[PDB]
């Protein structure tokens, strides 16, 4: 139903900022909860944040809360990830996901993206 | 057994003592409601939804709801919030409530609140409160925007799909 493609990655200096975007081409974008995951080199996928179908209630991970924001525009079928005060430890491939539930389980998300490289 | 909001209520456990209380709405309007004072368990049966309710004196404790549509789950939640008589629901009323419809249909205060939120329940869900949840088998969460969640849910509401 939904395809996902991410953009906005690249090299930034420590303490920089990068707003990631995830464009979706599907039928009912509004009826899908979204999330962002990240996979550091030599490590499994790590939960970053999730967001409600409306966009009002978001939830982030203990390691990015206060520095990262997840937002969505349901009129443009896009969900963005604000990245602030970036660290060398944030260097990883960031993934975009969609599903029915607002969760931290990578298995509950059905439609996934390709990933965009971010290097700090 | 009595009917409320199209749902059939039956007390399965607990006891209560009816007490008349004067409450103040969000639009600064007084109401005389019969408060069932005590702990009670109820079963709610509808055409498209079914739920189990747990309450105390003007406090909803647990609501496990199931249904065929996300709309049918919303119907059961609202009725449970109104039946709970919580202050979060009274203070979410935006306007003075009438006790007589246009076509002379007198209504009791509890049915006045039910019809007000059966119409628009954005204020009720927003200010009801959310709480974190634990991964329990057969029990999922649901947010004020009817978004299912395995991490958060409307306070005391746990959908059992």
């Amino acid at each position: 139903q939904v395809q996902l493609q991410e953009s906005g990655g690249g090299l930034v200096q420590p303490g920089g900022s990068l707003r990631l975007s995830c464009a979706a081409s599907g039928r009912t974008f509004s009826m899908y909860a979204m999330a962002w995951f990240r996979q550091a080199p030599g490590k499994q996928r790590e939960f970053v944040g999730t967001i409600s179908r409306s966009g009002d209630y978001a939830l982030h991970a203990d390691a990015v809360k206060g520095r990262f924001t997840i937002s969505r525009d349901n009129a443009k079928n896009t969900v963005y990830l604000q990245m602030n005060s970036l660290k060398l430890e944030d260097t990883a491939v960031y993934y975009c996901a969609a599903g029915a539930y607002h969760s931290k389980d990578k298995t509950l998300y059905d439609y996934w993206g390709q990933g965009t490289q971010v290097t700090v | 057994s009595f009917s409320f909001g199209g749902f059939t209520f039956k007390r399965t456990s607990g006891s209560s003592v009816k007490k008349e209380e004067e409450v103040l709405t969000g639009n600064l309007q007084t109401l005389k409601i019969r408060v069932h004072e005590g702990y009670e368990e109820f079963t709610m049966v509808g055409r498209r939804a079914t739920a189990i309710l747990r309450k105390a004196t003007r406090r909803l404790i647990q609501l496990i709801v199931s249904g065929r549509d996300e709309q049918s789950i919303a119907e059961a939640i609202i009725v449970a919030m109104v039946f709970s008589q919580e202050d979060c629901m009274i203070k979410a009323v935006r306007g003075d409530l009438n006790f007589v419809n246009r076509a002379n249909q007198r209504l009791n205060p509890m049915h006045q609140l039910l019809r007000h939120f059966q119409k628009d329940a954005k204020v009720l869900f927003q200010n009801w409160g959310i709480e974190p949840i634990d991964n329990v088998m057969g029990m999922i969460g649901i947010l004020p925007d009817m978004t299912p969640s395995t991490e958060m849910s409307l306070r005391g509401v746990r959908v059992s799909k």
